[PDB]
């Protein structure tokens, strides 16, 4: 359903408040692990020696409590970087006692204010208590969308509020954070908790938190109108970003006190719960898409590796997918023999990488819909699947399938064909070596003949996402270089992410190939215009194919072939993320490189700033031929 | 004995002291620590008997911790609750029990800072939700809210005799003048250097265009409104100065409060004539005797009631 925790600032006997709030539908609670008004000295006596408790005791609950039902807080007197070094020294001290309190009770978080721009003592603090020990605890950054110095009311008179846009400074809380974050390292137990305020900010503000880590949103009471009958609702305005934060899954946060006495505080909470059960529904793609969400994978090389037997039957409840190849060699049988031909020309049909059969099938029901003669040849280099398809030939197929046990580099064909037909296609289109497979096979495609598909493209757009750039950086590998996994892409159900620019065409092949000299090496340059300040994390890649005509396929978000599930995006990420200021162009470099024995891209952002260039020589990824 | 619905256990941790024009001592005490954190009023007919519990006139204990205190007349007990509350509790005509009178959660966090405005009828509360409330304290409801500020709100303060004026100091590093009467009610004072952050303030019982505040570094500064560029200041505490008390004399004394664990009693050039290092753990509270006008009572968070001897 929801998961929703209350925050309180004040909590008399704890047994007694979770139970409330329990009672209220709460999941969760977030209270302070010290009283938030006691404040301790570390240095100067007499208040040094004041005697204990410091705190109640960790008996007051379960272990499982403390570990499932407690978010800790900070205390608000904690000020690590106060301009008086008394205050600074005692902060440091107070904090490292609370964080270490806060491990020693098994919580799963903890609640860490950015309520200025510097933060760089807090961040030391931080950053010490997280290499003090490996713990699996998460910490919670506090941060406004609208810092309270820019939602003030407007009755100083001798001081009054800025009227005049300031289209950066409206983005100063997301830099409190970037700066925060880039201190400590990019820990992944470092998280962002978004207060949400009365009045929103400018769209490019709230999306700034694109691709950012929001474990939970705060929405404070103070926020909800009242509607007719007297219930807490918001604005429309409000509801469009709680159902975007719906989508990142993040945990919603109750706090401030009730103004809606008539009503109880599950009422806040039903509203959440209400407006979660009235989101558009999740389509085929997004419910075939859940559990992947920013899961990195390996691209799939078919060719150096056999597919397992369920890689086939993922690739294969697919029906747009072999509607679109029906058609498409439906409508090319048609356009080779006219009715008066339709019982005297045969088509020499080849199937080229032909699976367990879906192609073939696709290829037979598409014969009989065209109402024309074919010969159909089955070539499959991977013994396991050529098993099942000649279990198929057997019981179904006949005479009319020749299935080939071979590569179809290396295969001698007894007879020229009319139509290749296959789908050696990747998310990046040529990154399972679709074009030197297809070099490999056209001498025994006729003068005249088509290959289907006969064109496709791949395309490439900025992207920005600190979760995924995280994501990666977690994939060093002992016994390699310790940079590799940066070197080389990967195929993402890219999910909490920020697009930069609109996607643009990088590399095409046509098939057949009528070049004399026939080179599938490419560099291309592309210039991605940035409308917005952000941080570039990597580059999105996405294909088009035409199988035939107008029958086409397709990834790329705006032409994206409704239905297909099956092909995610790939990800090329980059060593160190760049920053762009709004106005600025991304100049990235792609190469296609190739030897005898594998294919490999490099590439390299030229533009605000330089990168390095990306899996040079393939040393860190390569496709092997 | 102990009085009716009074409990046998007083908080250790002693957050107001203040006197009745009478003489009765009014006491605000919270559990900072330990398993219940919660808060008590109790009132001393006989102050020398104080911070002993079974020796009280009143007592009654409160759901969460009393972060401040004002006396409403001479029955009235204004709260700045833990809560996000504010609660007035009223005396008992035979003055033997404490009653609840109002209790409104309108603050969205714990409200730090209570004052009353002169008339007696209003008041104005300061919180750490950054929030200011003008109270109706007849009506019990929220006359106004300013959100003046942009950090939480330290330490609100009613003008002696004009119930449209107070002070208003945050961790912002604002000391906001305020006129209910202007459209823009807050006013940006004091000196011409940032400094430190403000944490107490008081206005001069006698000069209504002067007050003082100390700042968390442990100055105290001699303000006037007109000037708005400081005058007189001295470095009295080597910690925060929690509150700032002046003497009832026709000429007045300044009672320093701190979290150097010390009080200091300072003259019209902010001079040291006294100090005094009584208490083991903070200084939260200074009263002076309404009845002996060279007597200063002090509280602390070491549970401890000093009374002081001003020469
Ligand atoms: N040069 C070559 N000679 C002969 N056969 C070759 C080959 N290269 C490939 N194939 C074989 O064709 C398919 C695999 O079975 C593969 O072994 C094909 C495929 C992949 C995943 C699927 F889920 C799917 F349904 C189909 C793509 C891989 N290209």
């Amino acid at each position: 359903r929801v998961s929703s925790g209350r925050d309180l600032n004040c909590v008399p006997e704890i047994a007694d408040t979770l139970g409330a709030v329990a009672k209220q539908g709460f999941d969760f609670l977030c209270m302070p692990v010290f009283h938030p008004r006691f404040k301790r000295e570390f240095i100067q006596e007499p208040a040094k020696n004041r005697p204990g408790p410091q705190t109640r005791s960790d008996l007051l609950l379960s272990g499982r409590d403390w570990n499932t039902l407690i978010v800790g807080k900070l205390s608000p007197w904690i000020r690590p970087d106060s301009k008086v070094e008394k205050i600074r020294r005692n902060s440091e001290a107070a904090m490292l006692q609370e964080l270490n309190f806060g491990a020693y009770l098994g919580l799963p978080a903890f609640l860490l204010p950015l309520n200025q721009e510097d933060n760089t003592n807090l961040a030391r603090v931080l950053t010490n208590h997280i290499h003090t020990g490996h713990h699996s605890s998460m910490f919670w950054m506090r941060v406004p969308l609208v810092a309270p110095e820019d939602l003030r009311d407007d009755i100083i008179e001798n001081a009054p509020t800025t009227h005049t846009e300031e289209y950066s400074g409206e983005e100063k809380t997301w830099m409190w954070w970037h700066n925060f974050r880039t201190l400590c390292d990019y820990s992944k137990r470092i998280a962002v908790a978004l207060e949400i305020g009365a009045d929103l900010p400018s769209n490019h503000v709230i999306d700034r938190w694109l691709g950012e880590p929001i474990k939970a949103a705060i929405l404070p009471t103070s926020i909800f109108l009242t509607n007719k009958k007297g219930f807490p609702v918001l604005s429309k305005m409000h509801q469009r970003l709680i159902f975007r934060l719906l989508k990142l899954e993040v945990q919603f946060i109750i706090t401030g006190t009730n103004h809606h006495s008539e009503k109880e505080f599950c009422s806040y909470l039903q509203y959440l719960e209400y407006l979660s059960q009235n989101r558009p529904p999740p389509n085929a793609y997004e419910l075939f898409a859940k559990g992947y969400e920013d899961y990195l994978q390996s691209p799939l090389q078919p060719l150096m590796d056999n597919l397992e037997s369920q890689t086939y039957e993922v690739f294969e409840k697919d029906p747009i997918k072999y509607s679109q190849y029906q058609q498409a060699i439906y409508k090319c049988l048609l356009d080779r023999v006219p009715e008066e031909e339709k019982d005297t020309n045969v088509q020499v049909l080849m199937v080229l990488g032909a699976g367990r059969g879906p192609l073939v099938n696709a290829s037979l029901r598409a014969a009989k819909q065209a109402d024309r003669r074919i010969k159909l040849y089955a070539v499959e280099k991977n013994p396991n699947a050529v098993v099942t398809l000649e279990n198929w030939q057997f019981e179904e197929w006949g005479s009319q399938v020749t299935v080939v046990s071979s590569d179809m580099r290396e295969w001698v064909a007894p007879e020229k064909a009319d139509i290749i037909v296959s789908e050696l296609l990747g998310s990046f289109a040529d990154n399972e070596l679709s074009p030197e497979c297809l070099d490999g096979a056209q001498h025994f495609l006729k003068d005249d003949g088509v290959s289907i598909p006969g064109e496709y493209t791949s395309f490439l757009a900025p992207i920005s996402s600190s979760k995924l750039y995280n994501e990666v950086r977690a994939c060093r590998e002992k016994d390699r270089d310790p940079e590799a996994q940066f070197e080389m892409p990967y195929v993402v159900r890219l999910h909490n992410f920020h697009q930069l620019s609109a996607p643009q065409p990088c590399f095409t092949f046509s098939h057949p190939n009528r070049d004399p000299m026939i080179d599938n090496n490419r560099y291309c340059t592309l210039e991605f215009p940035v409308e917005v300040n952000t941080v570039l994390h990597g580059f999105a890649g996405y294909f088009e194919t035409v199988l035939y005509q107008d029958i086409t396929l397709s990834i790329r978000p705006e032409t994206h072939s409704p239905g297909m599930f099956s092909w995610f995006p790939i990800l090329f990420p980059i060593k160190q993320p760049i920053t762009v200021r709004e106005g600025q162009t991304i100049c990235v470099r792609f190469w296609r490189c190739s030897n005898s024995k594998k294919v490999w891209y490099e590439w390299a952002v030229t533009a605000p700033v330089c990168s390095a260039i990306h899996n040079p020589t393939g040393r860190s990824y390569t496709i092997g031929l | 004995n102990l009085p009716p619905n009074a409990p046998a256990c007083m908080e250790r941790q002693l957050e107001a002291a203040r006197y009745r024009s009478d003489g009765a001592l009014l006491l605000g005490a919270s559990s900072l620590s330990g398993r219940c954190w919660a808060g008590s009023l109790w009132l001393f007919k006989d102050p020398c008997a104080a911070p002993n519990e079974g020796f009280c006139s009143a007592g009654v204990q409160t759901e969460a911790g009393v972060a401040d205190l004002t006396w409403v007349g001479e029955r009235g007990i204004l709260v700045a609750s833990d809560s996000g509350a504010v609660e007035l509790w009223e005396l008992d005509e035979n003055e033997t029990l404490i009653v609840s009178k109002f209790c409104k959660y309108e603050h969205d966090d714990i409200v730090s800072t209570v004052s009353v405005l002169s008339s007696g009828t209003q008041a104005v509360s300061g919180s750490k939700d950054i929030c200011i409330k003008v109270w109706d304290l007849a009506q019990q409801v929220v006359l106004s809210s300013y959100r003046a500020h942009a950090a939480q709100v330290t330490c609100v303060a009613a003008s002696p005799h004009k119930d449209s004026v107070f002070l208003s100091c945050s961790e912002d590093n604002r000391i906001l003048l305020w006129d209910t009467r202007c459209p823009k009610p807050a006013s940006q004072i004091g000196c011409s250097a940032p400094g430190y952050l403000p944490t107490s303030l008081a206005w001069h019982p006698q000069q209504s265009e002067v007050f003082v505040f100390g700042d968390e570094n442990g100055t105290v500064s001699l303000v006037d409104t007109k000037s708005t560029s400081c005058v007189l200041s001295s470095a009295v505490h080597s910690q925060c100065v929690t509150g700032l008390v002046f003497s009832p004399h026709s000429v007045p004394f300044l009672a320093s409060l701190s979290e150097d664990c010390s009080l200091a009693v300072l003259d019209s050039s902010l001079s040291e004539l006294f100090r005094s290092q009584a208490h083991r753990d903070f200084v939260r509270d200074a009263t002076w005797s309404p009845l002996n006008h060279s007597l200063l009572t002090t509280v602390g968070w070491d549970h401890q009631v000093v009374h002081h001897v001003v020469p």
